[PDB]
């Protein structure tokens, strides 16, 4: 888009991390966030969060990150930290069960209670959530919820989904 | 929707 954009500072870290075809892939990211730290801890940086920003920040239909994407990325990162320390009221570095039923609340979703205690369950080993599985959650969620709506033509809470739009839709987050 | 909307 904007050739002279090598001069951004954050154009050398972009282009460390794209290599050689000058584009960031959800491997390369996934490394990228990993050693970043911003998840904290040890453990890899969710490469289902990885591939779902890369997916969602798209604006060419390359399938790949560029500069600007990566941009927008980090911007975007810093939004969830801001919003995952928020619901984190007791300072643990984690999101339990309760903190994300509030998060969600927030956010306007109106999910069954025991639902958002299996979801937190199914994103993390002991219902302690981490930041990058937060936002995997949370983005799956809106995307759902999104599909869902926009299928519901009367606003009334249930679809008719036949198989191929059911999986294409499911599969595709 | 890859923003937080709270
Ligand atoms: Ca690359
Ligand atoms: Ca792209
Ligand atoms: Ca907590």
């Amino acid at each position: 888009a904007f050739p002279g954009q090598t001069q951004d500072p954050l154009y050398g870290y972009f282009a460390a991390v794209a290599g050689q075809d000058g584009q960031i892939d959800a491997d390369e990211l996934q490394r990228c966030l990993t050693q970043s730290g911003i998840a904290g801890g040890y453990k890899p940086f969710n490469l289902e969060t990885c591939r779902l920003m890369v997916s969602m920040l798209d604006r060419d239909m390359s399938g790949t990150m560029g500069f600007n994407e990566f941009k927008e990325l980090w911007a975007v990162l810093n939004g969830w930290r801001q919003h995952f320390i928020s619901f984190d009221t007791d300072r643990s570095g984690t999101v339990d069960p309760q903190e994300l039923q509030k998060a969600l609340t927030t956010m306007g979703f109106r999910l069954s209670p025991q639902a958002v205690n299996s979801i937190a369950k199914r994103y993390s080993t002991n219902g302690k959530i981490t930041f990058d599985d937060y936002i995997a959650c949370c983005v799956k969620l809106r995307a759902l919820t999104d599909s869902f709506r926009r299928r519901d033509t009367a606003q009334q809470g249930v679809v008719n989904f036949p198989y191929d739009d059911f999986i294409q839709c499911v599969m595709s987050v | 929707g890859y923003y937080p909307g709270g």
